[PDB]
């Protein structure tokens, strides 16, 4: 059975000093993750996924319309830990190679800072904000930001449940509504028929999630509260999160090609 | 007291296999086929699975590993074992998708099972504390017997003349002594009624005179007698003077363990259009056209009657793949024999075109292009 | 040797045979499994794995908690093991324990079917598309088989016409 | 400018007996509702939706990618209040006229309790479970259980429509509904009070369970409009 694993640097017992109190990290990971695994175990209690990894379940149950509920828990248990793992105990200085490459794709570190933070609040819903590494067969290693909804997988193999745009406030009668609507139908029809919309290299090497940001309610609703009057809230949570990013690990997981 | 080796076997997984239940009941006085048998109404053997890592080796937790020819390649690994080791020293197995996926299809319709209704539709759930009950006590009278579904006695109108003789002689005849005691317990209560009522404003009752005489008073009123005999043998009521006993009680649970949903009173919220009117349609085959005084259609592996109304009139060899029409499943129930009968009702036009929008088959899309 | 007797041997037999024949292993659960699976025949369609991993599955089974246990799936066996516990420990009758353990089984299965419906509907509200459902795939397979039957029907039908015409003789060409 | 409306029976300080505590209601409605309204005022500053009520903003700013932030805060602010507007201080009895129609569509009250609570627990996402009244062929008075997701509204006017009034009265295949009862599943209402829900005890399940014993069935019957056999 899938069991909980300790966090990176004892965040469960002590928790990050200036980001999340130990009581919050306790309810965020030790209690919630345990709840998800308890539900996940019961779903794969007697199936082939009884010994498979969360990521292996995410890719295997991505398109299956009958295993969508199993994908949520598997995709949620993965993204949740993917977020806490990248957090560092203390501030880390951004690497030269990483810092120099970010400026080529976003212009400056402050541009990417306000983009991910802004994208989180602009979503007005639970999900995850990712910093993806886009590398096509011939194109250079280009970075970009992707915002997933409740339980969305940024991996290319799980493109069936990316959940980027809400189909409630993005499909209407306006020019942008019609355009978004066609895409929503073009994907569903193609996906159902099996046709591939965008080519992807084998092995799912096109996109490699480097950094993540958990914007769910349970993560910050206790530490920073609702955020009435601008004091605290989801906005402050995202801002404070920018001070504990393990840029060292983020740089390693990027695996940028030597271009300096 | 059991040895440790005998304790592990008791809790093992192969020892948990359920016995092969008898096949779905059919007409006893009829002809059948011996050298060929098609799929059964409901499954009789347990469907097994295995890990994809163990399927490449043929290991299904059986006596021996199965062959890889007829066991690998398919998406859903399913198999039924009729004999773990036959006189040929081989595991007599067969593919179990015939019934394994038929359950997944029906559960994809998202419809519960409701008690049959005689012809004001009232779709009542099957799993309820009032109806779904098997335990009882000698205090419950006939008024509560209509709720039960699992009776101990047989349905008289269903049994054959020979099966009825065996019941009368070997199950009913050797019960007179015990039944006479059953009357005494009742007579003992009647005498207590007057005593109790008179006290506000029990007698042992062991006396052959009252019992023998008590039965002579009911000969003129045979109705009240049947209610007393049925309570002693636990027979399913037949005469209305009610619990849908015209065809007899079910040979299994009213749901047959196929769908555990209780209500269909919900509205699937479509992403763009919003809450729809009815449930999404389901494409159905056309079998045995009218030109038989009724047409059959295949809805999710099951065979049901066509809607009360072309494709149903005459056969058309030119139609590739056979005639297929969209339809909505209105009601589903389990008859006495155990069959799953569906009340297939004709579907609307807008629903079909809406269901195709997410598939890419709609000729003209309803979104954007549709001017009116 | 005299094999282990898993059932009380017939005491009325004066000249018993098969004194060196292994006896059948019958437990109190065998009678409960037959009653349940007969009332729920389609519960057999739900696949169940009988391939053990390490044999240490009965070590975490505490049937005083409920139907949901560690390591084993929620199936007709959990109802049987739960029924046998109540019937023995709590001193309940076969029917009483059956009803209690049977209703707990339904409330857990209902939630399973509700998740599939909502989980899919919830995914499309945020831009989540899926593949071909089982209902569509099943129909496409019938087409390929129905077409093959049509080829067999037309071939035999035409074949029978020759037999009908060959019965009578018209070789003279009058 | 939209102001915070006081709760039905002064639940701000007293709170519900066993459903919620005053501290929870403070974060659920007193604080959160102010957060949405405060941000909504900055979006309709001197616009067509300046004096319009919450419901009007939902229908007007319906299915618009440029007005997403408006529909988001608007719908949430409306649905959130509608949830607290049906919580009686003590368990009230269900009227016979409503108790009868509940048995004509669901078969029993227990079936309704499991459907509403079962639909909430089996969501995995913040939403609102509704008990709506509609009209279907064969059932003039028909009650249905609908589940609205992150920001979806139960009203039909908040969905795409066709042309030729050019807009149709209903969406393709849809119908006209009448929201009667609501149930907020966002973490703002149940996370603090009932916790996460590890091991079954407490959590979202217990939350929805206590919500069933504090429904103002008296009000649920009024909004049902059981007298109107035909709706349009």
């Amino acid at each position: 059975q899938h069991y909980l694993m300790p966090l990176r640097d004892n965040f469960e017992q002590e928790g990050i000093r200036n980001f999340l109190s130990p009581g919050s990290v306790n309810m965020a990971y030790t209690e919630y993750q345990t709840f998800i695994l308890e539900k996940l175990n019961a779903l794969v209690v007697g199936t082939d996924f009884e010994q498979k990894d969360t990521k292996s379940i995410v890719l295997a149950t991505a398109r299956d319309p009958e295993l969508a509920h199993v994908f949520n828990h598997a995709s949620m248990a993965h993204n949740n830990h993917f977020f806490f793992d990248h957090l560092s105990p203390v501030p880390v200085k951004m690497g030269d190679k990483l810092f120099y490459h970010i400026n080529e794709n976003f212009g400056s570190v402050d541009t990417l800072r306000d983009e991910m933070i802004g994208t989180a609040v602009s979503m007005f819903g639970p999900g995850f904000v990712w910093l993806v590494r886009t590398q096509l067969p011939g194109q250079p290693v280009a970075l970009r930001v992707m915002a997933t909804y409740l339980a969305g997988s940024p991996y290319p193999g799980a493109h069936w449940r990316r959940q980027e745009m809400d189909a409630q406030t993005s499909i209407g009668s306006s020019p942008q509504g019609l355009s978004n609507g066609q895409r929503f139908f073009e994907r569903s029809a193609a996906g159902f028929k099996g046709n591939k919309l965008e080519p992807t290299a084998p092995g799912g090497t096109d996109l490699i999630p480097i950094l993540c940001l958990n914007t769910w309610e349970y993560a910050w609703l206790r530490e920073y509260g609702t955020g009435v009057g601008g004091m605290g809230g989801k906005l402050a949570y995202a801002q404070s999160w920018w001070n504990m990013i393990d840029w060292a690990k983020v740089e390693e997981e990027a695996r940028l090609e030597t271009r300096i | 007291g059991v040895s440790p080796g005998g304790a592990l076997l008791r809790t093992s997984r192969m020892f948990s296999l359920p016995p092969v239940i008898p096949p779905p009941p059919g007409n006893k006085l009829q002809m059948i086929s011996e050298r060929a048998s098609a799929t059964e109404a409901y499954p009789t053997h347990q469907v097994l699975t295995t890990f994809e890592s163990s399927r490449s080796r043929g290991d299904w937790g059986l006596k021996r590993p199965l062959p890889l020819k007829s066991t690998t390649g398919t998406t859903y690994p399913m198999v039924k074992v009729k004999e773990m080791d036959s006189l040929e020293q081989i595991t007599d197995f067969t593919s179990g998708t015939q019934h394994g996926l038929t359950l997944k299809k029906f559960q994809a319709l998202n419809i519960p099972i409701s008690t049959p209704s005689e012809i004001r539709p009232v779709q009542r759930s099957v799993f309820e504390a009032d109806t779904d009950v098997t335990a009882f006590s000698p205090d419950e009278q006939i008024q509560e017997a209509e709720k039960r579904w699992k009776f101990s006695g047989p349905w008289l109108a269903g049994m054959t003349p020979g099966e009825f003789k065996e019941y009368l002689a070997k199950t009913v005849r050797p019960k007179r002594a015990e039944f006479r005691k059953f009357i005494q317990k009742k007579i003992a209560a009647q005498k207590t009624e007057a005593a109790n009522r008179e006290l506000q404003e029990k007698p042992e009752s062991i006396t052959d005179d009252e019992v023998t005489e008590y039965l002579r008073r009911l000969r003129n009123d045979n109705q009240v007698l049947y209610d007393l005999v049925g309570q002693f043998l636990d027979l399913a009521p037949l005469k209305p003077p009610s619990p849908y006993g015209g065809r007899g009680p079910p040979i299994t649970h009213p749901s047959a363990g196929i769908s555990y949903l209780r209500t269909a009173a919900y509205l699937n919220n479509h992403p763009i259009y919003g809450p729809q009117k009815s449930h999404p349609p389901v494409q159905a085959r056309v079998l045995k056209p009218r030109r038989g005084n009724d047409a059959k259609i295949g809805v999710a592996g099951f065979v049901a009657d066509g809607p009360l109304g072309s494709v149903m009139d005459k056969f058309d060899p030119s139609i590739e793949g056979g005639a297929k029409l969209w339809v909505n499943v209105d009601k589903a129930t389990v008859d006495s024999t155990g069959r799953v009968q569906l009340t297939v009702s004709d579907a609307k036009a807008t629903d079909v075109l809406i269901a195709k929008e997410l598939i890419g088959d709609a000729r003209e899309p309803i979104f954007g292009s549709a001017p009116k | 040797p005299y094999p282990i007797q898993h059932s009380p041997p017939n005491p009325r037999a004066r000249k018993p045979r098969n004194l060196f024949r292994p006896t059948k292993i019958v437990y109190p659960e065998d009678e409960l499994r037959r009653d349940f699976y007969r009332d729920h025949p389609w519960e057999l369609a739900r696949p169940r794995m009988i391939i053990e991993l390490d044999g240490k599955d009965a070590r975490f089974l505490d049937w005083s908690k409920g139907l949901r246990q560690r390591g084993i799936p929620l199936s007709g066996e959990s109802v049987v093991q739960r029924q046998l516990w109540l019937m023995e420990n709590q001193g309940m009758t076969k029917q009483e324990a059956y009803d209690k353990a049977r209703h707990e089984f339904y409330k857990l299965r209902q939630l399973e079917q509700m998740e599939r419906r909502i989980a899919v509907e919830e995914a499309r509200m945020v831009g989540g598309y899926f593949g071909k459902d089982l209902l569509t795939v099943g129909m496409e397979l019938e087409n390929k088989t129905y077409e093959s039957w049509k080829k067999w029907a037309t071939t035999e039908i035409a074949r029978q016409e020759s037999a009908r015409a060959s019965m009578y003789t018209n070789v003279v060409d009058n």
